[PDB]
């Protein structure tokens, strides 16, 4: 009849709250001596054990766009770019008046690249000599309004200074595996159907998270996860058409990039025990870097893609346009491969129609039919805002081959009018926090409340 | 069920149970609130990690008169205004989650005269056993 | 020998004496356990120093069913596989480190027992406490 | 200029060799092998306990 | 200035660095008298520097 109370140590209880994650990797990284990524010296190494244990009922509500995770991986990763570039030669003394002309290779001429020499200090602190080295146009601009097309200078000193990272040191990217500190706990929703935002009826319990891609893109996801039964669509909400449509694969699409200038690099000392390295000759013939897609699987994809966002729009078609434009970087499809920085033209990719007609291309006429992109490259690059953001990538010699995967897309909606039948969608970028949140979607951390309290029929013995 | 033998239930196997099943194996629970090494000053920060909660909860467990982290049965007289709830119905058929859920309002009260209850009990043993 | 009076026999002065004589003044090897000052990051990495490990084990002895960082009598069998050996040879002419060496292979097995016996114990007494 | 930089070192330091007693922490213990006819490996027969080298 | 005189600042032009590394242009400025301070004992009272 009677109750009385009684306290219980290590009730499970969870309670979502901010913390801070701790990151874990291979220990293959930690075989290197040096100068191998970053995982190695700033994260632990991991372990898969224990399994994803599964509880017996449980019910949640979990939220992808409402969470700090995300910010908090953006900060580390800034944290540890800026950090990287410390101990690299910060350059300074080489934006002086070059003297710049056509390019003329001994094997022909190429339009992209110009022949500029200026002047360097030797070893000695006041002494100079003559130097040259080949510049990529976009690097390249005009010195004042006084029309002298024999003088120019980089695209610097008006906004910041600039650093050249190590040649040591690649941006690969490894696999990271965030984990919670003790006394917090990681939720994962185990529904591969899940929208993004609500319940899901199957949650697991993980220790620490699956390999992540610290992976840089605009336009187009690159190699990492990959969906478990068929494309699903993630948006924050579509009455308002600013925001960034994330679309998910259920196979991957192959795409193969090259540059077979074969390019050569120099070595140029400047100052006490630093070298500044530029691309010098080239040797064999000019030709154009290049893209490559399949045609067929695009084509399957985009129609997937259709008849999913169909149901969302059933009373409209759909429509792909070019983006919107503007900057390079902007409209643009940029990425990296063996340190060279790739800007692609995504404008004869996205260019079809669909009217929910679907068309089987079982066919197979023609197998070895594709789709070929033409792309730029750049050196100075400005990856971040108020970061030190320019950047030097040091040329590679030979020529190289980005095989990869694509597992994801950005669309966005269109200013719709008129009451179009045909409302489009378009490629739109943006910051890397669209990009890290399609993969941190399913974890979530929560807090343990192990005391509780609880009446029964007992009391203490005196 | 409970009667797996040699206990690996993980971290929280046993949440969304029975309160009858969950009462056992609580041991896994807070066996588990160690890990982590070194790197830079934000993981020194975050390696006091479960030593200070632990402590909190150490202290708050002390002081209402309990040793061992194990159930504690206490003389306090359960007031019925904060639930009115049927014995069978929380203790058989319902999990923590939702029973923390309802009676996350009565905290501070509980606690206040838990404090005192131990400091009154000790005092009145003290005299007891001095009085002799 | 063990009969000075006000022990001062230091942090390891009984190490490698008898069993018997070097059960007492077991308190000096547990209370020097703490120690430094500040210098740079490294200094304070290392300043959690035993306050890990001490939680470690007051959590192992806690669970075990033991209060006070003294003698603990369990109920556990001794199942004489594990050394078959007399009685006299162990606790009379060994001293702890090669009986350590001898017995450092059937640790995990004794703990996991001993884990949930504790609680079944509890469990025992709550229910013949509230049967009344 | 033809390996790397250069720095100056402050005049008012000095480089005297200064005696440094090397602690352990606490939770670990110094043993020191007392024989003075050790050869560097091998075991030792008289070992005492040192809280400061 | 456009409007009188005043003691308390004096005009100082010299020249500085533009944007590139070696390039020299001519600049004026206004400094107040206790921050600047005669160079040398040559006593050339039209050169003048900072207190540093
Ligand atoms: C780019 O122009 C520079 C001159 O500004 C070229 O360097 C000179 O090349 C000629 C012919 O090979 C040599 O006789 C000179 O000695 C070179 N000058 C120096 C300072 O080395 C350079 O060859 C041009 N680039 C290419 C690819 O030919
Ligand atoms: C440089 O370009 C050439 C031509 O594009 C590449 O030639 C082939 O690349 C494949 C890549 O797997 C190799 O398997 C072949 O052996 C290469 N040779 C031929 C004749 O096909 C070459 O690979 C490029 N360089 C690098 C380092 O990839």
């Amino acid at each position: 009849e009677n109750l009385w109370v009684t306290v219980y140590y290590g009730v499970p209880v969870w309670k979502e709250a901010k913390t801070t994650l701790f990151c874990a990797s291979d220990a293959r990284a930690y075989e290197k001596e040096v100068h191998n990524v970053w995982a190695t010296h700033a994260c632990v190494p991991t372990d898969p054990s224990p399994q994803e244990l599964v509880l017996g009922n449980v019910t949640e509500n979990f939220n992808m766009w409402k969470n700090d995770m995300v910010d908090q991986m953006h900060e580390d990763i800034i944290s540890l770019w800026d950090q990287s570039l410390k101990p690299c030669v910060k350059l300074t003394p080489l934006c002086v008046t070059l003297i710049c002309s056509d390019a003329t290779v001994k094997t022909g001429t190429v339009e992209e690249m110009k022949n500029c020499s200026f002047n360097t200090t030797t070893e000695i602190r006041d002494k100079e000599k003559k130097e040259y080295a080949l510049f990529y146009k976009p690097d390249i601009v005009p010195l004042s309004e006084t029309n002298n097309t024999s003088e120019y200078r980089l695209i610097n000193c008006n906004t910041s200074a600039c650093t050249q990272a190590c040649p040591k040191v690649t941006f690969e990217p490894i696999p990271i595996h965030y984990c919670a500190p003790a006394g917090y706990a990681i939720l994962k929703c185990n529904d591969e159907t899940f929208n993004g935002t609500g319940p899901c009826s199957n949650v697991s319990t993980v220790q620490c998270t699956h390999g992540i891609r610290p992976v840089v893109s605009t336009q187009l996801l690159l190699n990492g996860s990959l969906a478990e039964k068929e494309i699903v669509i993630r948006s924050e909400n579509l009455t308002n058409n600013a925001k960034i449509i994330i679309v998910h694969l259920h196979t991957p699409v192959e795409i193969v990039c090259t540059r077979p200038n074969n390019n050569t690099r120099k070595s140029v000392r400047i100052g006490p025990g630093q070298t500044f390295y530029a691309t010098g000759d080239i040797i064999g013939d000019i030709k154009q870097a290049h893209c490559n897609i399949s045609e067929e699987k695009w084509n399957d994809t985009l129609q997937k893609v259709g008849i999913e966002l169909q149901k969302h729009f059933p009373n409209k078609t759909i429509k792909y346009n070019q983006s919107a434009g503007g900057d390079m970087e902007i409209t643009t499809h940029s990425f990296n491969c063996g340190g060279e920085f790739f800007y692609c033209n995504t404008s004869n990719l996205f260019n079809g129609t669909y009217n929910g007609t679907y068309i089987s291309t079982n066919s197979s006429a023609n197998s070895t039919s594709t789709i070929t992109l033409q792309c730029r490259i750049k050196q100075i690059i400005n990856m971040w805002q108020g970061v030190g953001r320019c950047m030097y990538a040091p040329p590679i010699a030979g020529n190289i081959t980005c095989r990869s995967n694509i597992t994801g897309l950005l669309l966005t909606r269109d200013g719709g009018t008129n009451s179009n039948e045909t409302e489009t969608f378009r490629p739109a970028g943006g910051d890397m926090r669209d990009n890290w949140r399609s993969e941190l979607y399913k974890y979530k951390v929560v807090k343990i409340e192990p005391l509780g309290v609880a009446p029964t029929r007992c009391k203490r013995r005196v | 069920a409970v009667g797996i033998g040699a206990v690996f239930l993980g971290f929280l196997g046993a949440a969304g149970s029975t309160m009858g099943a969950a009462s056992m194996t609580l041991t896994v629970q807070a066996r588990n609130l160690l890990s982590g090494t070194v790197w830079g000053i934000k993981q020194l920060q975050a390696r006091v990690l479960a030593v200070e909660r632990y402590l909190r909860d150490q202290q708050l467990l002390g002081i209402w008169g309990c040793s061992g982290k194990l159930i504690c049965c206490t003389n306090v007289p359960w007031n019925s205004s904060w639930s009115n709830r049927n014995l069978s119905e929380i203790w058989d058929n319902m999990t923590w989650l939702q029973w923390d859920k309802e009676i996350s309002n009565y905290t501070q009260i509980i606690y206040g005269l838990l404090e005192e209850s131990q400091n009154q009990q000790e005092k009145n043993e003290q005299d007891l056993l001095a009085l002799d």
